[PDB]
RNA sequence: GUAGUAGCAAAUAUUCAAAUGAGAACUUUGAAGGCCGAAGAGGGGAAAGGUUCCAUGUGAACGGCACUUGCACAUGGGUUAGUCGAUCCUAAGGGUCGGGGGAACCCCGACAGAUAGCGCGUCGCGCGUACUCCGAAAGGGAAUCGGGUUAAAAUUCCUGAACCGGGACGUGGCGGUUGACGGCAACGUUAGGAAGUCCGGAGACGUCGGCGGGAGCCUCGGGAAGAGUUAUCUUUUCUGUUUAACAGCCUGCCCACCCUGGAAUCGGCUCAGCCGGAGGUAGGGUCCAGCGGCUGGAAGAGCACCGCACGUGGUGUCCGGUGCGCUCCCGGCGGCCCUUGAAAAUCCGGAGGACCGAAUGCCGUCCACGCCCGGUCGUACUCAUAACCGCAUCAGGUCUCCAAGGUGAACAGCCUCUGGUCGAUGGAACAAUGUAGGCAAGGGAAGUCGGCAAAAUGGAUCCGUAACUUCGGGAAAAGGAUUGGCUCUGAGGGCUGG
RNA sequence: CCAACUCAGAACUGGUACGGACAAGGGGAAUCCGACUGUUUAAUUAAAACAAAGCAUUGCGAUGGUCCCAACGGAUGUUU
């Protein structure tokens, strides 16, 4: 059954800390505890070991990523920015 | 303590120069031949009583044989 | 024989006296054991074993008897 | 029931003060200190155990106390790398060396272009 | 009066950094001939957590240039680094995330981290999680480079200074609310003895300029001048302004 | 003077007989009645104490009554280690050279510097990053186990059986295709080259939760041995019924790994997960744990019981079951972190192959056996309602290990067994006032600053549960019903047999 | 063939007694203060006081900010 209408994973905090802080922390609470796709082996077996560290259970590849997500938004932009600069220099 | 499984092996260790003594322990179902060497006490178990008497008189002279 | 077991002789909760988890674990091990032996004896195939395996985990069958009856009914 | 006491002057339940209860031929219970669990050899990266070697305290591996066959594996990098890891290195060494030969030859054909 | 809390920190004692479980200083290789002229290949062996440091660290193994032995290094991990990756350091290293290049070889607009201030100092700028520096322009005549630091300040550095391509991994850490005094306790337990903080207005006059009074209140401007002596310099030090930063001020 | 006055009152409790003595409510023995009730008033240890330990004796004093008594006094006796510790290693840190400061006492502390030396040959070559220091009787760490023994000591003494670290050579074995052999493989076998240099691992690590395994304990039945009860009942109740280090062999948990093979009608699988063309299921293997099994040790011991003498002999020590049980250990998985949870000594393995023998006798050998050696200091006892601190034999304070049966959710409370103990100065009365514990007609907070105090409620099962709310709660809301004994009924399992 | 103890129901029965000792929430409608858990005047005050997460402001890019030091130097700093 549906055990909580909206609280979800932040139900472990009971009635403490205020709704906004529970709502705010829910995004990162879900993301840091979720499985992520491993580009190396192709499995959804990447989980956070510590803040910024993401290891694949299957192939054993350990990757440095975001604090609470494997890939941050700025990380994608940096890769494309660096790629564009490399092409011009390597032209 | 180590256990000797072959009567032939027991005789070889009984002739060692460090074999201080041999003791005969007669249980209700077998006879145990125990020879005291420098490092280990070697024990041989002989279930057949008659077969044990033959070994008893085949020990080298000069070795202290005792009956327990 | 069942003496001294009424409500006036109980101090702990039903869970404290016997955890629900213990009862659930007993049932699954009994039912999963029963399914394996039927598959080994070829009374059921792997396709039916898998279907029954997930229904046992889903709390469909409450004891050994009802599981056996369902298998017989399903095979007919 | 019989209750026990430490047989040494160590009075605190530290990891090195672990014990087992043994019943002696005299009919009494007594403690005997038990050594801590040891990991045994493990692979440098994956961390999986190296097969064929028992798990003992470091001093128990001393050559005088352990037979040679129990602390070795008959293979290159035996006791240090698993069989899979050794296989990976051998193939990598051969293939990488072959690729170097291809690179060397490939640049000779272009060098003469003039 | 007595020595205030701010003054007691300089003596060390119970205010020293908690560094028992730290893995060591994270820094580039020592500048040598290989990095000045060509490139040297390294391999990432593991990405580890350093207590008290948000950013993860990367252990890299290098082949020693002239000795028969391995050369171990500890780098601040860039976002995207992974174990088994090849890392190239030197003047001729390609422009890829994780490589360490001199600023002279890095084009304008690139994102870099752990930027050296002095050639060979092994990295001092943009080392915290999620932080980076942006190369602005090059000055071939002076042999210097302009970079934008995380604080938004522009700085001149010699073009020989090295920098790692990419941003520091672990970004977004501070967005998550702590929610609990205990979480703050664990955060600062591995940093130093700075938490919790008692407000000066809650103290007595003997131990803080803000102390005392039949009501809790500062009683004088909390903005103190730059040249105030230790023990008097509390509050907003040399504040150019105060109050909510609205408009262009918060730029 | 006060004054033979205040006062001796917490921790349930003593009684009878006899012995001893000048003298006994207080010493000792026996019997009875109670208590601690395994988070103990039991059995140890770390600090701290320092002879308080043991025997004998005792004029006084002291033990807030008394004493024949003793933690008092007097005399004498008592602490045995290659294996238990210290010792060794490093931690936070401490103490320092040089250098820099300083009138100097001193300050900083490897930071201003020709380090310490090490390795291999036989004095030479090679290497060489400024501490060979102190810092743990709970961190790391070479090796000892039963049985017995004293008035007082023991993993230290005795006997037996092992192990560790060194030293030296001998015999045999092993290798020479100079440096073994077997397996497709995982790997196996007891031996089975090697220097500088280089590399990895062990040592080595948080916390919580669920499962699984091992040991000890608890518990049930049968066999035999002794004991208790017996007017009646009781094939009954109680006590026990033992097996050390170490050595060999076997077993092969949970995982990991290997070979064959090639999977959708997807399957396998946990309590929970989860796993598979990056090769599942299946079939057959390898390895790892053990506080697992067998044998040796080892019945010759220990224990119980029955005799004979006043040391000595005999009999037995057997066969099963059970588990959300308890304590400890281990395995594997999962949860948690803006927290990721020591170091070094030491040990093992590996990469490389300089150099080296024999034409077969030398060389090599981490194999088996034999031979020799083992420093110094601590070790008694208390560990506390009397051996530590609190001026004391002070109801206070002081770290930790072992932990039975019944009731019950329960190391709750209450009762019991092992062990301990009746140690708190006694006797006679039963006024007031008091302290502690209770009860009370009718009324029900009128008492009082105030429901202070006390009373009422209380476990479990079923039913039912509002406002408000940050949607998580509120909630055990509120409200109501049930509960013993006895005799039954139903439901929920395991292992074998095609 | 061998099993352990959880649940449910029924009859009978006692002076309606039965969580029989032990054990073990009183409950409700509101106001003030502090969000909460935490901490505090050892030996008269445990609280509305302190702390707290959250929020905001200030200084500082190392030839630096803050601080210690008689001097030399040092803490923050294994930091950015
Ligand atoms: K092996
Ligand atoms: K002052
Ligand atoms: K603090
Ligand atoms: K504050
Ligand atoms: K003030
Ligand atoms: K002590
Ligand atoms: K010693
Ligand atoms: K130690
Ligand atoms: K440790
Ligand atoms: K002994
Ligand atoms: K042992
Ligand atoms: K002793
Ligand atoms: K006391
Ligand atoms: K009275
Ligand atoms: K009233
Ligand atoms: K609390
Ligand atoms: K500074
Ligand atoms: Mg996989
Ligand atoms: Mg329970
Ligand atoms: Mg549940
Ligand atoms: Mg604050
Ligand atoms: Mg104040
Ligand atoms: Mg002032
Ligand atoms: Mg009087
Ligand atoms: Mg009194
Ligand atoms: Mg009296
Ligand atoms: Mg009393
Ligand atoms: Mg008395
Ligand atoms: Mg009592
Ligand atoms: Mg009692
Ligand atoms: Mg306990
Ligand atoms: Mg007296
Ligand atoms: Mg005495
Ligand atoms: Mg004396
Ligand atoms: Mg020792
Ligand atoms: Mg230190
Ligand atoms: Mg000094
Ligand atoms: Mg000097
Ligand atoms: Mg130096
Ligand atoms: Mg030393
Ligand atoms: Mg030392
Ligand atoms: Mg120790
Ligand atoms: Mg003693
Ligand atoms: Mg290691
Ligand atoms: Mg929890
Ligand atoms: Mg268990
Ligand atoms: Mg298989
Ligand atoms: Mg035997
Ligand atoms: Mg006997
Ligand atoms: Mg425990
Ligand atoms: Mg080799
Ligand atoms: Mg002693
Ligand atoms: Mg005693
Ligand atoms: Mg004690
Ligand atoms: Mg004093
Ligand atoms: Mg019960
Ligand atoms: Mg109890
Ligand atoms: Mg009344
Ligand atoms: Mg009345
Ligand atoms: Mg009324
Ligand atoms: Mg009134
Ligand atoms: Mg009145
Ligand atoms: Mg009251
Ligand atoms: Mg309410
Ligand atoms: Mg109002
Ligand atoms: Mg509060
Ligand atoms: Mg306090
Ligand atoms: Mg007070
Ligand atoms: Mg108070
Ligand atoms: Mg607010
Ligand atoms: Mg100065
Ligand atoms: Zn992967």
């Amino acid at each position: 059954t549906k055990r909580t209408k909206k609280a979800g994973i932040v139900g472990k905090y009971g009635t403490r800390y205020g709704a906004s802080l529970r709502k705010q922390i829910k995004k990162m609470e879900v993301s840091q505890h979720s499985k992520y796709f491993c580009e190396f082996c192709g499995k959804y077996a990447v989980k956070r070991k510590a803040v910024g560290i993401w290891g694949c259970k299957d192939c054993g590849k350990v990757k440095a990523g975001g604090a609470y997500t494997l890939n941050t938004a700025s990380a994608v932009t940096v890769r494309s920015t660096i790629r564009r600069l490399r092409e011009q220099t390597e032209s | 303590p180590k256990q000797i499984h072959e009567i032939k092996d027991f005789l070889l260790t009984a002739r060692r120069k460090d074999a201080r003594t041999v003791k005969i322990k007669k249980n209700k179902d077998m006879v145990k031949f125990k020879v005291r060497c420098s490092k280990y006490l070697y024990t041989l178990c002989v279930s057949d009583f008659e077969k044990a008497d033959k070994l008893k008189q085949s020990l080298p002279p000069g070795l202290s044989v005792q009956d327990l | 024989k069942g003496r001294h077991s009424g409500y006036g002789k109980r101090k702990g909760t039903r869970e404290a006296r016997l955890p629900t988890k213990v009862l659930w674990m007993r049932r699954l091990r009994v039912l999963r054991r029963l399914l394996r032996k039927y598959r080994e004896s070829k009374k059921i195939d792997k396709h039916m074993y898998h279907d029954m395996y997930m229904k046992v985990k889903g709390n469909v069958f409450k004891n050994k008897r009802v599981l056996m009856e369902n298998i017989h009914k399903t095979k007919a | 029931v019989q209750r026990l006491t430490y047989r040494k002057r160590h009075s605190y339940a530290t990891k090195s003060n672990q014990h087992r209860v043994v019943k002696t031929p005299g009919g009494k219970l007594i403690y005997q200190t038990t050594k801590k669990r040891a990991n045994g050899p493990k692979c440098p990266v994956t961390g999986k155990r190296i097969q064929g070697i028992p798990h003992l305290r470091p001093a128990e591996y001393k050559r005088s106390r352990l037979s040679r066959n129990r602390r070795t594996v008959n293979r290159a990098y035996g006791g240090v790398l698993s069989g899979s890891a050794v296989r990976e290195r051998i193939i990598r060494a051969f293939l990488v060396e072959e690729q170097k030969i291809v690179k060397k030859v490939l640049k000779i054909q272009k060098a003469k272009e003039k | 009066g007595r020595v205030i809390r701010a003054q007691r920190k300089g003596a060390g004692s119970v205010f020293k950094s908690h560094t028992h479980h730290r893995k060591g200083p994270a820094r580039f290789r020592t500048l040598d001939f290989g990095e000045r002229n060509g490139y040297l290949k390294g391999v990432i062996t593991e990405v580890i957590h350093d207590p008290g440091r948000g950013a993860p660290l990367a252990r890299v193994t290098f082949r020693h240039p002239f000795r028969y032995k391995h050369q171990k290094e500890l780098f601040v991990a860039a976002e995207g680094m992974y174990t088994g990756q090849f890392v190239y350091c030197g003047k001729k290293a390609t422009l890829m995330v994780g490589n360490v290049l001199p600023l002279r070889s890095i084009p304008e607009g690139a994102v870099v981290c752990n930027v050296e201030h002095k050639v060979g100092d092994r990295g001092v700028f943009a080392r915290c999680s999620g932080d980076y520096a942006i190369v602005i322009s090059h000055n071939p005549d002076n042999g210097t480079t302009r970079v934008k630091l995380p604080s938004g300040a522009k700085k001149i550095v010699p073009s020989g200074c090295r920098a790692m391509i990419g941003q520091v991994a672990g970004g977004g850490r501070t967005e998550k609310p702590m929610l609990k005094a205990g979480n703050a306790y664990h955060k600062y337990r591995v940093k130093r003895n700075c938490w919790p903080k008692v407000r000066g207005v809650a103290m007595n006059p003997v131990e803080h300029p803000h102390g005392g009074g039949n009501h809790q209140h500062i009683g004088h401007a909390s903005t103190v001048r730059r040249d105030a002596p230790p023990g008097q310099k509390v509050g907003l030090i040399a504040a150019r302004r105060t109050g909510r930063l609205r408009g262009q001020a918060r730029a």
